[PDB]
């Protein structure tokens, strides 16, 4: 039982990368849904300073292809190193997670949510306006890329 | 001549729809926007009037755009990256099971259960599918919704003995995209006592 | 000289009951009780600080991991409401509802629960125990309107961990 066996570690890594997953999608969603003019979605993609992200230079499989080729170890580097390059920059949307009534997101919650994801994926490793826009865009495409990445590990080593 | 829209079924193709036009796509892949406008790859599979890109012309997380070309330059342009665009299958197999029924004869409860999409890899984990399941009375007008569940199984409570009612449900990524088409309606009729 | 029992209310935290010092480790370096009050007397109390989820823990005054002892508070707000009465009068079934431990966190996604609800007729000696459900409600069918049956209701996180105290008993009379 445990010693806490592996399942116990991954099962808890990506349910806490999926609650960071809806809280980025949600807040994304809210967030254009109430401030960004139906002609204006997606300008982050076209504009000299928002559209960089914060993760920019690190290793991203791009489909189920690619990923699936990537081993368990190398798909939680690429999802702790993702998470630690927003432990930061996450700050910057503090305000907007405050003034949120998406479902849990208030407070600290996501900063926090992503601080213990860090040390799970680190113990799992050993062991094996427009800028606020911009920015909610990166949180949600990064979440959902940790997300994929350890439910695929989570689903490599029960599921179904 | 208009785009209508685009659909990943299952996160690893997509193809675009509208109603000679001709689409052609670029996407931020090698960095930024170095990728020189291309055209439809497949203009048959996905049917008439549309566009279809296989896994192999598909990558998440990174952004395309669109164009609808016709006889007098661009008509149309869309952009957007696949999760925005992903809507599942319709869940199969839709069953219940009585699950009990009170001594009043009055009311009973089910558990209905149902199968995965078959084309989503949610065994490999590519794919969290999460579903709604709507119920209602066979004569009622307006369906009355449960809340997304992840798993493939729920209970129904306190139905009517005495009323058929009738089942349906959807399916979308958990976190992305919409709902998909729902599933193939199961009718229920309790025990007639 | 016996430690009684260690247990998380919401996955959080966690505190050590004995019947005097004690000293902690994980893995992943023994260190003292950094609380010796906040959780009452003979016991360590470790806020969100000392607790995480994924690395076991090692106490001398026994070995566990934070999701090994955990327990919730009970549920509060229970009540019920009629659903209606079969004809003949002899029976009714009703809609137990209830509330999720206040400390029970909603948008955390870290601490899920789950329920068993077990009510009997107020003179019964045992109990009639349900399926664990997720939700907050669930009938309770063919209630003999002639009794008064009193509900209580338990939680414990899900796949993990153990049953908490029982909510405090709602009573129930049929009209």
């Amino acid at each position: 039982f445990p010693t806490i066996p592996l399942s116990r570690l991954a099962d808890n890594a990506w349910l806490r990368a999926d609650r960071l997953n809806q809280l980025a999608f949600d807040t994304y969603q809210e967030f254009e849904e109430a401030y960004i003019p139906k002609e204006q979605i997606h300008s982050f993609w076209w504009n000299p300073q928002t559209s960089l992200c914060p993760s920019e230079s690190i290793p991203t499989p791009s489909n189920k292809e690619e990923t699936q080729q990537k081993s368990n170890l190398e798909l939680l580097r690429i999802s702790l190193l993702l998470i630690q390059s927003w432990l930061e920059p996450v700050q910057f949307l503090r305000s907007v997670f405050a003034n949120s009534l998406v479902y849990g997101a208030s407070d600290s919650n996501v900063y926090d949510l992503l601080k213990d994801l860090e040390e799970g994926i680190q113990t799992l490793m050993g062991r094996l306006l427009l800028k606020n826009y911009g920015l909610l865009y990166c949180f949600n495409k990064d979440m959902s890329k940790v997300s994929t990445y350890l439910r695929t590990v989570q689903c490599r080593s029960s599921c179904g | 001549p208009k785009f209508t829209k685009c659909r990943s079924p299952e996160r690893e193709t997509f193809s675009c729809h509208w109603t000679p036009i001709q689409l052609f796509y670029t996407r931020r892949n090698t960095q930024e926007w170095t990728q020189e406008w291309k055209e439809c790859p497949d203009y048959v599979s996905a049917g008439e009037n549309s566009c279809y890109f296989n896994s192999s012309f598909t990558s998440i997380w990174i952004p395309y755009c669109i164009k609808l070309t016709s006889n007098g330059g661009t008509v149309d342009e869309k952009c957007f990256s696949v999760d925005e665009i992903v809507q599942p299958d319709p869940p199969i197999a839709l069953n219940w099971t009585l699950l009990n029924v009170s001594l009043t004869g009055i009311h009973a409860d089910i558990q209905v259960r149902w199968e995965a999409p078959r084309n989503a890899d949610i065994q490999k984990g590519w794919m969290v599918l999460e579903y709604e399941l709507q119920y209602k009375e066979v004569n009622e007008t307006k369906w009355k919704m449960m809340d997304p569940i992840l798993t493939t199984s729920v209970p129904v409570y306190s139905l009517k003995v005495d009323k058929e009612y009738e089942v349906r449900v959807r399916s979308k990524q958990r976190n992305s995209g919409n709902y998909g088409e729902f599933s193939e309606v199961l009718y229920v009729t309790l025990p007639q006592m």
